């Protein structure tokens, strides 16, 4: 009967759809590798899909995936066991070396652009006439780390222009230089901004940006990685 | 306690954003509406602009006429009494023609005619709105995924009010316009077809409805969990994978042994959701036209 | 085997129990103390389900059903073949789910990400516990819980619903359903919007979040924005499940009559109860 035919057909369709979805989801990170970076013997039952190409706006070229995968950065970890499946120990300072939860990806060293080809994220002082429109304005507040010491003072908010949102706080340190802190990693209070992720002595080590009025995707990844890494790696200097 | 990025701590505002031009007829955009600081704690504060245009006017007019046809019928049922209108608001119902009228438009106004008129306005409102989801994407040079997804919802709506009644040979098979009465119709529909729990397309529709809540909870939480690395900037993560997309993928890989990509999760999403009404519409269309009783059908497996 | 970008994240640390003892992977899966716990609970529960099947006399997945103790047992223990296995399997399931959530927490810690996902999952666990634990306890018997069987659990849904008339009339159930339908609407729209921008008309450059905002503003006059839509999907899904749990925890406890009759409170408000005309006059 027609209903039996429909349901039988549907299950065949569904199996095909899952195969499509799973292979689409193999456009990044595959082929799977051994811990030494060579191709793994067992790739599983799904093959890689035929490549697709994204045309990027503003002359930025294209992305074709799947494509050759490479980290494009040194990774300062080493094996802790003689067989596969165990953790890899940082060989240096994992916050400085950008591994574990301090990891960053070698994204393009250019800023994300809006639909008009301008820098998506700008310090609020350079964004006409962006302003704080609700909530406690954090500009001017002292910035406290998880050791409960003051690490600096907020001197601006970096804003996403097309999306009208706060993305970073720019914090001036004791030496007069500044660093960016992800808005998602700070708590704005009445009298301070508190940063649980970092003790005050780690603020200097936040990766710096090369130009003082823009931030590239690479730099954002280094900064966001470093700050989040502090939850694990500054745990000793934190602090009931 | 750590900030969880469910509500924003600080809102910022700049000049009203008038949007991308591309091929849009700017003469048809309104001005911006008010900014809402309240909305701004959770999402964007900006209201408007909205695109009008003649197809838009047609949809709005037709949709308002549907609503007002039902509402005027409700006032009539209330004996034009405001207190009774509010008291019995959920009990009023605009009902389709009796079975005797078949598919004719010969039913008197108070006995099905007004339901046909309301339904005609709804048909025009929804289909002209569908055209709009297509044309607004086209004008911006975007893919047509929204129009395709909307068509899956339209499929169930069309099956319920139009295709199934036509195949059954009477408008009396369609859904009444009323809050309680449409729930009564739904219960009755299951009882009369031998319990929809036995309809495998109903079971599938449920799997996708629950699965949509599972998947949006997973994806919403994942993106918030990696918002500290810019995770919600999904388009640029697709174009240039970052530590947000990698940590998202590895959370799921380490948890359940496989994972998505920033682009591909949105394909899981669109399909999980659209399959709710695709399977649902099939299940309903087969009911009474091909299968009179799902329990009985399931005993034969076919 | 590892994803091409995976090794740099596989560092030690983040465990809640056991230090480095269980800090390792099996293939793609992270283990951890709670990986071992989930395995134990899941294995035991599955073994006990297999034993229940043997006592029931079937291996057919569509027939196996583990029933809770009959109502006469109240909140006491019951013989294994007469509800006791359900009781133990329920402890196992709860252990397995809570262990799963806590293993997710360990994974979040190692990855340096927010705890949103296991927090969200906890809502599903609380809905499950509402049905098998909180509601049965409030009502005074394990037998009010649902049986573990593919088809028999649907029998329970139907029997339970119709105990209170048409269950559609439960107002918390109406709100839950509105959240489930709105969630699927939002999920379809979110998936479509991102895909429509990433996969534009042939030969065109990827669109931007600016075009995503513009599309929605053009269409409905408002865009919730790229952060807002993920907050919204999370809220709609968790609200759907919160109101689901709520609609059941009140049913059989605070309200136990026909749900349709609850609505008489509105109809009977003194200022219009007696006015002639309409449906209710
Ligand atoms: C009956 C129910 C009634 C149906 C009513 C409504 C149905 C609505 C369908 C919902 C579609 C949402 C998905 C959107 C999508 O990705 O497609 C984009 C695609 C267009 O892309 P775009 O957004 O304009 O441009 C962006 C890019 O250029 C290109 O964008 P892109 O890369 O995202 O799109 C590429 C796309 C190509 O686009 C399509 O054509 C999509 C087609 C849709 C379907 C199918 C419906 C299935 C229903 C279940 C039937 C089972 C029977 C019971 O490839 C797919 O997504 C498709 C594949 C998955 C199916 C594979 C399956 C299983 C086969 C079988 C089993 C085999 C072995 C198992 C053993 O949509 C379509 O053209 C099809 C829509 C229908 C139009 C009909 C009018 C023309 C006649
Ligand atoms: C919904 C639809 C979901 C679609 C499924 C997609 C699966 C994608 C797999 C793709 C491959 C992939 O890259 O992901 C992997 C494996 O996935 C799972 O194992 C986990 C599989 C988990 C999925 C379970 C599904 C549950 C069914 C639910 C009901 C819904 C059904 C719908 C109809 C990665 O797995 C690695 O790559 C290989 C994949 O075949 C290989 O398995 C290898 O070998 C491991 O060596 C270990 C030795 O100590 C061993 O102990 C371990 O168990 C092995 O996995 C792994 O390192
Ligand atoms: C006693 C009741 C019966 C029952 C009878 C029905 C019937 C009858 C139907 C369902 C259907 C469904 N049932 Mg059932 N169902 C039962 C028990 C359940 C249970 C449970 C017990 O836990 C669950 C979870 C469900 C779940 C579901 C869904 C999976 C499915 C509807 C999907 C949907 O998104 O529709 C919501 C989406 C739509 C209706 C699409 C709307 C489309 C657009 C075009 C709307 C236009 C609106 C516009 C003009 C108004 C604008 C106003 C705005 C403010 C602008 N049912 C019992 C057995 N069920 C439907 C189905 O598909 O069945 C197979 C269906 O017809
Ligand atoms: C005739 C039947 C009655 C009816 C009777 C009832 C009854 C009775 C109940 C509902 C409940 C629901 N009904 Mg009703 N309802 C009916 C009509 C409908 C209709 C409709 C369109 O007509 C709809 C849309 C709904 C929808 C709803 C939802 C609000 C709610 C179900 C979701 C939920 O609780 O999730 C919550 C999610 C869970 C419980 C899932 C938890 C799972 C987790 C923790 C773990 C599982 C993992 C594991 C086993 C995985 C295996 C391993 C593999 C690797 C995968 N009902 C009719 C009128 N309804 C239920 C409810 O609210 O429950 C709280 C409920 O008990
Ligand atoms: C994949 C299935 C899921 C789904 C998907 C879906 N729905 C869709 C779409 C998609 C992808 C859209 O693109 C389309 C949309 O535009 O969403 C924003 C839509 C949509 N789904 C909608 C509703 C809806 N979807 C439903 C469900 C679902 N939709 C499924 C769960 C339901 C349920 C669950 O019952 C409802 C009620 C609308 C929000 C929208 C279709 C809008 C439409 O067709 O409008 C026509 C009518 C009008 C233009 C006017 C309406 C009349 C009003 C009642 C009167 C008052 C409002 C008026 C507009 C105010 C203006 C006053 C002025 C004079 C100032
Ligand atoms: C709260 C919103 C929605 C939600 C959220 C949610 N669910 C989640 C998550 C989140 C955020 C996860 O992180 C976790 C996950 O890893 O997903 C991939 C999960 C998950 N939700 C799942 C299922 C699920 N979620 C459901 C729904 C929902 N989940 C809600 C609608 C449903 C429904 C609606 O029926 C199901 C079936 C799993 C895919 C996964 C949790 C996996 C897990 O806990 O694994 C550990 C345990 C085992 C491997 C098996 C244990 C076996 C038991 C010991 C015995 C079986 C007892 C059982 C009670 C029998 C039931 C028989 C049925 C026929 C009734
Ligand atoms: C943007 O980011 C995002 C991603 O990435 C970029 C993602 O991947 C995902 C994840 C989403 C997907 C991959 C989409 C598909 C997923 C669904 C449709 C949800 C439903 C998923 C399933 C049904 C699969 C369930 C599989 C499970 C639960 C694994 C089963 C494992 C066992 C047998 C349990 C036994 C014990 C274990 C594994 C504990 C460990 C102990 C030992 C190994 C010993 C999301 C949400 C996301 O937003
Ligand atoms: C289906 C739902 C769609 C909503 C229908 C929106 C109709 C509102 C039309 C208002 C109008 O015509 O212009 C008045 C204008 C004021 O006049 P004006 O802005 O047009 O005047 C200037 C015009 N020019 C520059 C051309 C001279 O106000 C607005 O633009 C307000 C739009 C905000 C509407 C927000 C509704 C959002 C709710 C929807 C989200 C939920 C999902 C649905
Ligand atoms: C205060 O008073 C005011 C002025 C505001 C007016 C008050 C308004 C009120 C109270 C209105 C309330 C409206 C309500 C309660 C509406 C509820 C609608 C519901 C619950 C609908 C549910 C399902 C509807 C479906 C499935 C409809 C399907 C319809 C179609 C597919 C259209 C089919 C087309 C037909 C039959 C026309 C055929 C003719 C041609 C030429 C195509
Ligand atoms: C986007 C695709 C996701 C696939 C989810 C498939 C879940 C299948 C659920 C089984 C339902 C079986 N039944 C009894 C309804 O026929
Ligand atoms: C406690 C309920 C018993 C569950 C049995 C194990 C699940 C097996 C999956 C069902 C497969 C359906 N199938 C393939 C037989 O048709
Ligand atoms: C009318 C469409 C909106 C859907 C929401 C469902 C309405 C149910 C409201 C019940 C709440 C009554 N209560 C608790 C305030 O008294
Ligand atoms: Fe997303």
């Amino acid at each position: 009967d027609l209903a039996s035919l429909a349901i039988y057909s549907f299950w065949i369709f569904l199996a095909g759809l899952i195969y499509y979805l799973q292979t689409e989801n193999m456009r990044e990170g595959y082929p799977l590798e051994n811990e030494d970076g060579t191709p793994a013997a067992n790739q599983g039952p799904f093959p890689l899909p035929k490549p697709k190409t994204f045309i990027l706006p503003h002359g930025r070229g294209t992305l074709t995936v799947p494509g050759p995968e490479s980290e494009d950065r040194p990774i300062a970890l080493a094996r802790t066991a003689v067989s596969e499946g165990f953790p890899h120990a940082p060989t240096g300072d994992p916050m400085k070396d950008g591994v574990g939860p301090a990891s960053w990806v070698a994204r393009r060293d250019l800023p994300e652009l809006d639909g008009h080809g301008h820098n998506k994220i700008k310090p609020m002082k350079a964004a006409a006439g962006f302003h704080v429109s609700a909530g406690k304005n954090p500009i001017g507040l002292p910035v406290r780390g998880c050791d409960l010491e003051i690490a600096g003072k907020v001197v601006d908010i970096w804003v996403d222009i097309p999306e009208q949102m706060a993305r970073f706080l720019e914090v001036e340190l004791k030496d007069g230089s500044t660093r960016l802190l992800p808005m998602q990693m700070v708590k704005v209070q009445s009298n301070r901004v508190h940063v649980n992720a970092l003790s005050s002595d780690l603020f200097a080590g936040i990766p710096t940006i090369k130009s003082p009025t823009e931030v590239t995707l690479l730099e954002e990844d280094k900064i966001c990685g470093y700050v989040a890494g502090g939850l694990m790696y500054a745990a000793p200097k934190r602090k009931s | 306690a750590e900030y969880q990025n469910i509500f924003s701590q600080v809102q910022v505002r700049g000049p009203a954003d008038l949007g991308m031009t591309e091929d849009v007829n700017l003469a048809n955009r309104s001005g911006v509406g008010p900014f809402s600081t309240l909305l701004g704690w959770f999402g964007n504060a900006q209201l408007g602009p909205i695109y009008l245009g003649s197809l838009g006017v047609l949809s709005l007019f037709s949709g308002l006429m549907w609503f007002f046809t039902i509402g005027i019928w409700f006032w009539y049922q209330a004996g034009w009494n405001p207190a009774v209108f509010l008291r019995d608001l959920f009990f009023f119902s605009l009902e389709p023609p009796a079975p005797e009228y078949g598919l004719s438009f010969a039913a008197p106004l108070k006995e099905g005619g007004l339901w046909l008129i309301a339904s005609f306005f709804m048909f025009v409102a929804v289909w002209s709105w569908w055209g709009r989801t297509y044309l607004r994407a086209q004008a911006l040079g975007m893919g047509k995924h929204t129009a395709w997804a909307f068509l899956s919802a339209i499929w169930l709506w069309m099956v319920l009010g139009f295709i199934r009644p036509i195949l059954m040979g009477s408008w009396s098979e369609a859904v009444p316009y009323g809050i309680f009465s449409h729930l009564d119709w739904t219960n009755n529909f299951s009882l009369v077809h031998g319990n929809l729990f036995y309809n495998p397309f109903h079971g599938l529709s449920i799997a996708f409805l629950y699965g949509s809540a599972l998947l949006f909870a997973m994806h919403g939480a994942t993106i918030l969990a990696v918002s500290r690395f810019g995770g919600e900037r999904e388009l640029e993560q697709i174009a240039d994978r970052g530590t947000a997309a990698e940590r998202a993928a590895l959370f799921w890989r380490w948890t359940m042994g496989f994972n998505a990509t920033m682009e591909g999760i949105h394909r899981w999403a669109i399909w999980m959701a659209v399959l709710v009404t695709l399977t649902g519409g099939i299940g309903i269309l087969l009911s009474g036209t091909v299968v009179d009783n799902w329990y009985v059908w399931g005993q034969n497996h076919g | 085997a590892l994803l091409s970008f995976e090794r740099k994240y596989r560092v030690p640390g983040g465990t809640l129990v056991g230090g480095n003892l269980f800090d390792f992977w099996v293939g793609p899966f992270y283990v951890g103390f709670f990986g071992v716990a989930t395995f134990f609970f899941a294995a035991l529960g599955i073994i006990l389900i297999a034993w229940s099947a043997v006592l029931q006399g079937t291996w057919n997945p569509q027939l196996i059903s583990v029933y809770p103790p009959a109502l006469e047992y109240g909140l006491g223990g019951a013989p294994l073949a007469k509800g006791g296995l359900w009781q133990i399997i329920t402890i196992c399931a709860t252990g397995a789910f809570v262990s799963w959530a806590l293993r997710e927490v360990e994974i979040c810690r190692k990855l340096g990400i927010g705890y949103h996902i296991p927090f969200a999952f906890a809502f599903a666990i609380l809905a499950y516990l509402t049905l098998v634990l909180f509601r049965p306890v409030m009502m005074g018997a394990w037998g009010y819980a649902f049986p573990y069987g593919i088809w028999t659990h649907l029998d329970w849904v139907s029997n339970t619903g119709y105990t209170y008339g048409n269950f559609h009339y439960n107002p918390a159930h109406m709100i839950a359903i509105s959240f489930f339908f709105t969630n699927a609407l939002a999920l379809a729209l979110h998936g479509a919007l991102v895909l429509s921008a990433a996969n534009p008309e042939k030969g065109k450059e990827m669109r931007t979040p600016d075009h995503e905002d513009t599309f929605f503003r053009d269409l409905v006059g408002y865009s919730i924005g790229t952060l807002g839509i993920h907050r919204l999907g999370l809220l709609l899904s968790l609200s759907a499940v919160f109101f689901s749990a709520l609609c059941m925890i009140i049913t059989g406890t605070i309200w136990f009559d026909q749900w349709v009759d609850w609505w008489q409170w509105w109809v009977k408000l003194p200022w219009w109860a007696n006015i002639p005309g309409g449906i209710n006059g």
